[PDB]
């Protein structure tokens, strides 16, 4: 994971039961950026036509 | 960067979370001094001491 | 709007008998093709009719008198 | 009366172990044990190999 | 359009018209061209052609020739479809018997035969030969007649001899089997001499043959002669992805089945041997079998993956059926899913919803604004503007969704509030924005949750999410009147925090002009949140008839409350702001809000109190640290005191001084008592503070520690956390539930070393999987109690009743634990509320009590109301609105076809998984004794004569407070009639040997009392006093076995003193062993002892308590009053004979010798009274006293279970189960109805049925109620169709079948099913103009 | 996920599972117990019939949506036909009299 500066405190209920109130620039460094690597598939067959 | 709840830790009783918070901010005071003494150009001896 | 629905239900009485007759207004509104008995503010058929129920305009007996006298006027 | 001890056992229980029900007794075996689940009654309670190769064999 | 369903047997003519064509060859396609075959199971001639309007052949493929019947192939050109719908048929060379028929528990065929199955079975595999009509050759028909048998009866007889084998012999005898004439002759022979079971099993026989005459079916339609074939479709061959296919089992079964009847065919024409077709016959019965049911006679047929094949019985019954998994709950068009966030800046009835869910659910929609607007032209052109999400189309979007609500559901729906409607907002990402106040309602967490969204379609949907389901008018729970939409954990300590006062805070003592001025010091920095001052406050009171009058004063409160007042609504009073504010007080002030102003006032004040709650936790920055956790200074000390104690204590056992028994106890004692220290040292030294000052001296104050003031407002956490925490662990257990002796000394703030927290595992697993268990027990509870009861419906307004249950305060013996008005709030009076006074009437009848009448009650403190209840209601296939109550979640008497019995339901199961001497008064009142019969002892002093006295301490007031049970013969201090002072013992009594005492004084002679033949020599040695101890029936003599010691009271004259008041005698009668002390010729003062006579909970508890189980040992209950009396003894039990005081005595009771009998023979009980002691049944209480008992019974005995755990439900719910449970009436006297005697009959039924025909000139049948369970009531249901869905379907299609039954769908199970309006809410009104018209 | 409209079951004329298949929300017993609570007959009647395996229903609730018309025409599902013709290729003779 990463090291985050972390503060507990209510914060206007937007970490209300268990939500998470995040800082923007935690997405502007890219620290919880991931690589997602998926593959498709085109199968040719032959057909009765 | 983050603000969590207090309110969630009285009844989950995982305490490890706020020893472990401390022990963050101490390791992250040692590294910034750390950094501090790096960017002033300071010698080894001092560097070294610390 | 119309956050809550409690007038109505106090002028009409039943909360289900509420419903239907509001869906009838409302049919008749919006497919039929008539004209609101009260000013509209952008407000969706079902709105309408349901507010026309809270201010007396609209009810059971009311509906079957009118389609009564509208089905006399077309014979 | 094998049976009717194990029935009585089973109502004074409510429920029974195969090995239980196999003792106080493989198609007949199978007939037998869908029966007794019968009351969980007279019928049951009154209540060969049904192999239509086995019929065949004899 | 058909408005009944029709269930019968099927002729072969019926089969035949069904059918399209005969499926004669095994074959299914081709191999290489795919093409259906000819003849086969997928047949186009037969079930239709294979593409929309197309011949096989190609010759007419198109639309303008439909209907023509090509002649090259035979195919009709019409729609493929059709193929989803037509049948086909198969002619069995030789009859095959219909499993579901023969392997039915009762054996139709054999019932109706009345031969045993084992005979049947036998000549249906062709083992033994039947004789059917065999005449008067001395044959018997039904007779086996084995092969041999057979051979050698064959000879000697030229007739015919009618014998014959297999399923043939089985038609023969059915289709011979006359029905009319044998039911004349078991009329005659019920006529004639009756014996305990010839006349059952008669009146079964001739009942059952005239339901089945009655039905319209034959006999022989019992034996398969056509096989119907299921339409192709839905038993699909299809192909898959390459060459290869997929299949259904029935295609496997069906050509298993025609590929042996075509052998036995082709068989048949060759002449083979017998043995041959006999075998052939016997697989094709098989085969037949397998095909309808498999697994069932025999072993279940495999396929080729090695798993039983699917029948035709195993794709209706199951989890996994047609019933089940398909028409009771199906996926759904324009839903989607999401996960869950916050959104606080919401209103409580809109929610957020993603804009692209929102594009994909409202598609329709769109294109249809589109369209009208001129914006695309054809659907295609708006098809493609929402695919490339132009900027008009997401103005088109927010049109669309302006006042469009939409339904969010979480996935475990425990009660109604889990579906509601909102509003949607439409905002950017990808989760769903869901209000605060509402997650308790869903009982939903934002740690992961997901939750479902379906969009209403119709005018009629939209109006009832808007009307019914809207978020703003569920508030308050329907289980019981409390609201749920209280706010919980952060706004709690918010406003906890706001309004909390210090001792010396800045802007202390200063006098404010009012909030603003508060609002305006506290924001600009010149005063604190929590300073004392004085403010002017302006309140409005309804003192009138809703007028809001106006009073200023100056309050002396802090500058939080003052503050906080600016939110709250005119009618409230200033006291509500006027304190701490925890989590009870915000519910406290909501639910006065409501009932004082109304609804919208209500929710307007709950968003409020959300956003000052959520503003002010934010500003306080409340936050934990590891210096909040403050462990006691004294706990080593305390921890090094058990020790030392402990150990003194093992080290005292090692000589020898204890039991081990004993000392693990003590142990024990010691740790829990040095637990209970250290956390009450923790808990003093974290709950105050020391602050300084007005003038400078030491004050204490209540603590603002952060954990302290978490766990004190009710935002989170509890003493026992906060024990955890800064105390100690406490007493862990084992896994053989055991308590191990030496306790977890350390906290979490200290470490655990790792043996404790091996315990810690140990007891976290056993958490875990309970949780799991208990989820899963929850669930099937509540299926049952919905089952049971899901068909009652308000459909009355009201029945004109007057009677009712008598509702009382409960008190478990010293305090009262639920006040009368927790009981009658809400409920309609059955009579007048008479003043204690007995002045005139207080409530007059017929008025529901709202707050205003339990106040008024309160004040004038009446301990008694008569209510209108469920369980006594007049009204037939329902319940009436005066009987109910009020709605208990809209506040109002309860509306007109609401459905009670799935909320009753959901109600009870809905908090399923949480639940898991001497007498001292203590207040100073007057002692009031009721049922006890009083006399003065020879101490002077007064003693209890009678078994149920009851204690009560009636205050001036003239209301109960303390209710208790005395047992017989007590002295009394003090009696009825004279005030008394508190800590009075008024009531003492030994707990020990048998209080047997006597009642007059006076010289005691042996009377009827022989040595050797009912006592023995057994002298006090200790004492030298000789005691005649009383042996038992078994060990003495015969000689005076029958006598018993009888001890006379007599005189100095020589006279008989006889009991006073009466002229009974004055004997005795002594039970064995009893130990006689006194001797002969000693006078005895009045009571004394003549001998020392010696000696579930949680779920399951209201599990079993709703099934009406009887429990281990019932309480023996007085059959009937009268004088009790004995007969032949040790019989295998006491015999106890009761004799009225007039009428006959005909009960008589093998009562076991080894209850312990608290009535002596001489001791008349009236009816229901206790002989035995014990557990108490519920079937005896409801025949022995009135149906209001036994729900009395019930409903404060599952109310226990739920009140430890602080569960709170209605009564009314309870109440609705109950009235389900006793609703069968058994016959007794016909009367001049047409009743049998001994019949179980509908008690809706049997009450109008005579109620009409007393009205005429006829007399009414009597009845006794019975009382069932809700597993054995559910299936006395008089529909085929809900009753397959949740019992068995092959018994209730089989027995359904046969009697020719038809149901008229009128449940809410039925029409879900069939597809139509359900008859309970908004669809009851279609329901009542269908039967009007329908009846016309 | 979310779905409008889609591909259907083959058997029985159900909207297809999962997401990946752009299938719809199962909507349980639970749920129409929920509804029962509550007197909404018509939300439970669209979610039973024209909503999941009304094959010509479903049709005609699309047609009258984009035609600025929301009424339903429920009819008959198809589980139901189904089930009838399952019971009556045993021996039984289940029918609907009018
Ligand atoms: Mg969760
Ligand atoms: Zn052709
Ligand atoms: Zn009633």
């Amino acid at each position: 994971g990463q090291n985050m500066r972390v503060a507990f405190m209510p914060w206007n209920g937007y970490n209300f039961e268990d939500s998470i109130l995040v800082s923007e620039r935690v997405v502007q460094e890219d620290r919880f950026t991931t690589i997602h690597i998926q593959e498709l598939a085109c199968v040719s067959r032959d057909t009765k036509l | 960067d983050i603000v969590l709840n207090p309110l969630g830790v009285p009844s989950r009783m995982n305490i490890g979370q706020i020893l472990e918070t401390h022990l963050g901010m101490a390791a992250k005071g040692i590294g910034d001094k750390i950094n501090a003494m790096l960017k002033q150009q300071q010698e080894v001896a001092k560097l070294r001491e610390f | 709007a119309r956050v809550t629905v409690q007038d109505a239900v106090e002028k009409i009485g039943n909360r289900f008998d509420l419903v239907l007759v509001a869906a009838r207004r409302a049919r008749q509104m919006q497919v039929g093709g008539k004209d609101p008995l009260v000013p509209e503010e952008n407000d969706k058929t079902t709105v309408i009719a349901l507010r026309e129920i809270e201010e007396g305009l609209i009810n059971n007996q009311i509906l079957d008198v009118r389609e009564r006298q509208e089905q006399q006027e077309q014979e | 009366s094998q049976l009717k001890l194990l029935v009585t056992r089973g109502k004074e229980q409510g429920y029974l172990t195969y090995a239980e029900v196999n003792d106080h007794l493989d198609a007949d075996d199978l007939m037998l044990a869908e029966n007794t689940a019968d009351e969980d009654a007279a019928e049951a309670a009154a209540q060969r190999t049904t192999d239509p190769v086995r019929m065949y064999m004899r | 359009e058909f408005d009944a369903i029709k269930i019968a047997l099927a002729s072969p003519d019926m089969i035949r018209s069904w059918s399209f064509g005969e499926v004669k060859k095994p074959e299914t396609i081709n191999y290489r061209t795919f093409k259906p075959e000819r003849d086969g199971l997928f047949c186009a001639r037969i079930f239709g052609p294979v593409k929309d309007y197309e011949c096989l052949c190609g010759k007419y493929k198109r639309l303008k020739h439909r209907g023509v019947i090509c002649e090259k192939c035979g195919v009709e050109v019409t729609q493929t479809k059709v193929r989803r719908e037509r049948m086909g048929h198969i002619e069995l060379a030789s009859p095959t018997a219909h499993i579901w028929f023969l392997k039915s528990l009762p054996s139709r065929i054999g019932l109706l035969l009345d031969m045993p199955l084992r005979d049947i079975e036998r000549v249906l595999y062709f083992e033994s030969y039947v004789v059917i009509e065999g005449g008067m050759t001395n044959l018997e028909r039904q007779q086996i007649l084995t092969e041999e048998q057979y051979l050698d009866a064959l000879e000697e007889f030229g007739d015919e001899f009618d014998a014959k084998m297999g399923a043939e012999a089985i038609q023969a005898l059915l289709k011979s089997m006359d029905l009319e004439q044998e039911c004349e002759q078991l009329r005659e022979e019920l006529n004639e001499t009756n014996s305990e079971t010839k006349r059952k099993k008669l009146t079964k026989r001739i009942k059952l043959l005239e339901a089945f005459v009655q039905s319209g079916n034959k006999p022989e339609w019992m034996i398969l002669t056509v096989l119907p074939v299921l339409p192709p479709d839905l038993r699909p061959l299809v192909p898959l992805d390459g060459g290869r296919f997929a299949t259904s089992d029935l295609n496997d079964l069906y050509r298993r089945v025609i590929n042996r009847n075509n052998r036995l065919k082709r068989l048949l024409d060759l002449a083979a041997p017998d043995i041959i077709v006999r075998n052939e016959k016997r697989m094709l019965q098989e085969a037949v079998d397998a095909l309808l049911d498999n697994g069932r006679r025999g072993r279940a047929i495999t396929g080729s993956n090695k798993r039983p094949l699917k029948s035709l019985a195993d794709m209706i019954k199951g989890k996994q059926g047609r019933f089940r998994q398909n028409l009771l709950g199906k996926r759904v068009d324009y839903s989607g899913r999401s996960v869950i966030t916050v959104g606080p800046y919401l209103r409580l009835h809109q929610c957020g919803l993603p804009k692209k869910m929102a594009l994909e659910l409202f598609k329709p929609f769109i294109y249809g604004k589109l369209e009208l607007r001129g914006l695309a032209t054809t659907i295609k052109a708006a098809k493609k503007m929402v695919e490339r999400e132009e900027a008009v189309v997401w103005d088109i979007l927010d049109e669309v969704i302006r006042e469009h609500p939409v339904l969010l559901n979480r996935a475990p729906t425990l009660h109604r509030l889990g579906i509601q409607a909102f509003e949607p907002v439409l905002i950017e990402g990808k989760a769903i924005q869901l209000h605060p106040l509402v997650c308790a309602a869903y009982n939903a967490d934002f740690d992961g949750d997901q939750m479902a969204v379906h969009v209403p379609l119709t005018l009629e949907a939209q109006l009832e999410a808007r009307a019914l389901m809207m978020s703003t008018n569920n508030i308050l729970s329907p289980a019981n009147g409390e609201p749920i939409i209280v706010p919980s954990q952060d706004v709690v300590l918010g406003l906890y925090y706001m309004t909390r006062d210090c001792v010396n805070a800045k802007g202390e003592g200063m006098v404010l002009t009012g909030p603003k001025e508060a609002e305006r010091l506290y924001r600009s920095g010149l005063a604190s949140l929590h300073a004392r001052v004085k403010v002017r406050i302006t309140e409005y009171e309804k003192d009138a008839n809703g007028e809001l009058v106006a009073k200023t004063s100056l309050k002396d409160t802090t500058v939080g409350r003052a503050i906080l007042w600016m939110i709250v609504p005119k009618g409230l009073p200033y006291s509500i702001v006027n304190q701490a504010l925890g989590k009870k007080a915000i519910s406290k002030m909501l639910n006065t809000c409501y009932r004082i102003l109304g609804l919208k006032p209500t929710v307007i004040f709950a968003d409020q109190i959300m956003y000052t709650g959520f503003a002010y936790a934010a500003r306080s920055g409340a936050s934990v640290g590891i210096d909040d956790m403050v462990i006691p200074e004294k706990k080593h000390e305390i921890i090094s005191e058990a020790e030392a104690e402990v150990a003194e204590i093992q080290e005292q056992f090692q000589s020898g001084l204890v039991t081990a028994g004993e000392r693990y106890n003590k142990v024990i004692d010691i740790w829990a008592a040095a637990n209970d220290r250290v956390s009450k040292a923790m808990m003093d030294n974290l709950q105050t503070e020391t602050v300084i000052n007005r003038d400078g001296q030491e004050e204490k104050q209540v603590s603002f520690n952060s954990i302290y003031m978490m766990a004190d407002s009710g935002a989170r956490g509890s003493a026992a956390q906060i024990r955890q925490l800064a105390g100690m662990r406490g007493l862990m257990a084992k896994p053989d539930g055991s308590i191990i002796e030496t306790p977890i000394t350390a906290n979490f703030r200290e470490g655990l070393n790792v043996l404790q927290y091996f315990i810690s595992t140990h007891g976290a697993r056993k958490g875990l999987a309970d949780t799991a268990l208990k989820t899963a027990n929850s669930g099937y509870l509540t299926r049952r109690l919905v089952d049971v009861a899901q068909d009652l419906v308000v459909t009355e307004d009201d029945c004109g009743t007057h009677e009712g249950i008598m509702m009382t305060p409960v008190i478990e013996g010293g305090d009262v634990k639920e006040p009368l008005r927790d009981r009658v709030l809400g409920r309609v009076t059955a009579e007048d509320v008479l003043k204690p006074g007995t002045a005139d009437i207080l409530v007059p009848r017929n008025t529901l009590l709202h707050e205003q009448w339990c106040d008024l009650l309160e004040e004038n403190s009446v301990d008694a109301v008569k209510v209108r209840s469920v369980v006594s209601c007049d009204t037939d296939f329902g319940v009436c609105a005066h009987c109910y109550g009020r709605d208990l979640a809209r506040g109002h008497i309860i509306n007109k076809g609401e459905a009670i019995g799935v909320i009753a339901a959901q109600s009870i199961g809905e908090p399923g998984t949480q639940l898991t001497s001497s007498i001292q008064v203590k207040n100073k009142g007057s002692i009031k004794l009721s049922n006890v019969k009083s006399v003065v002892n020879s101490s002077g002093k007064l003693v209890i004569t009678s078994r149920n006295t009851e204690l009560k301490l009636i205050d001036e007031f003239g209301r109960t407070k303390e209710s208790y049970k005395v047992p017989y013969g007590a002295v009394l201090a003090k009696g009825d009639g004279e005030q008394v002072a508190g800590g009075e013992t008024v009531a003492n009594w030994d707990p020990h040997t048998m209080p047997v005492i006597t009642e007059v004084s006076g010289f005691v002679r042996f009377t009827d009392m022989i040595d050797g033949q009912t006592i023995t020599r057994q002298t006090d040695e200790l004492t030298g006093l000789s005691s005649l101890v009383v042996l038992d029936s078994a060990e003495r003599t015969a000689g005076g076995k029958d006598l018993r010691p009888a001890l006379k009271i007599v005189d100095a004259q020589g006279n008989d003193v006889l009991i006073p008041g009466t002229d009974m005698p004055a004997q005795y009668f002594l039970p064995g062993k009893a130990i006689v002390q006194l001797e002969d010729g000693v006078q005895i003062s009045s009571g004394d002892t003549l001998a020392r006579i010696p000696q579930t909970g949680g779920l399951p508890r209201v599990a079993d308590l709703f099934e009406a189980r009887r429990p281990k040992e019932p309480a023996i209950l007085a059959e009937i009053s009268g004088i009790v009396s004995f007969g032949k003894e040790t019989k295998g039990k006491r015999r106890l004979v009761i004799t009225p005081v007039d009428g006959s005595d005909p009960y008589e009771e093998m009562i076991p010798k080894w209850r312990q009998l608290n009535v002596f023979e001489g001791e008349r009980v009236e009816r229901g009274d206790v002989i035995s002691d014990g557990p108490e049944a519920p079937h005896d209480i409801l025949r022995l006293r009135g149906v209001h008992a036994v729900t009395r019974y019930i409903v404060n005995e599952v109310q226990d279970v739920y009140r430890l755990q602080g569960v709170k439900i209605n009564d009314k719910h309870i109440e609705v189960i109950v009235r389900q449970m006793l609703r069968k009436a058994t016959i007794v006297n016909a009367g001049s109805s047409d009743f049998l005697e001994g019949e179980q009959v509908e008690y809706s039924r049997v009450k109008i049925a005579n109620r009409e025909l007393e009205a005429n000139g006829k007399v009414g049948a009597t009845y006794s109620r019975d009382l069932l369970g809700i597993t054995k009531a559910s299936l006395a249901t008089e529909s085929f169709i809900s009753a397959a869905s949740f019992q068995e379907t092959t018994r209730v299609l089989t027995e359904a079948a046969v009697a020719g039954k038809r149901d008229e769908l009128r449940g809410l199970k039925e029409n879900v099913i069939v597809g139509r309006l359900i008859p309970a809410g908004t669809g009851y009104a279609y329901h009542q103009d269908r039967m009007r018209r329908r009846a016309a | 996920h979310a779905r409008s409209t889609g591909s259907y079951s083959l058997v029985t004329q159900q909207p297809l599972g999962g997401k990946a298949q752009f299938g719809g929300q199962r909507f349980g017993e639970m749920e129409v117990w929920a509804l029962e609570a509550y007197g909404a007959a018509y939300t439970l009647q669209e979610m039973l019939t024209v909503k999941s395996d009304d094959v010509n229903g479903r049709t005609k609730m699309y047609k009258n949506i984009v035609d600025g018309n929301h009424q339903m025409e429920p009819g008959m599902p198809e589980s139901f036909n189904v089930l009838l013709k399952e019971i009556r290729s045993l021996g039984i003779n289940i029918e609907l009299e009018d």
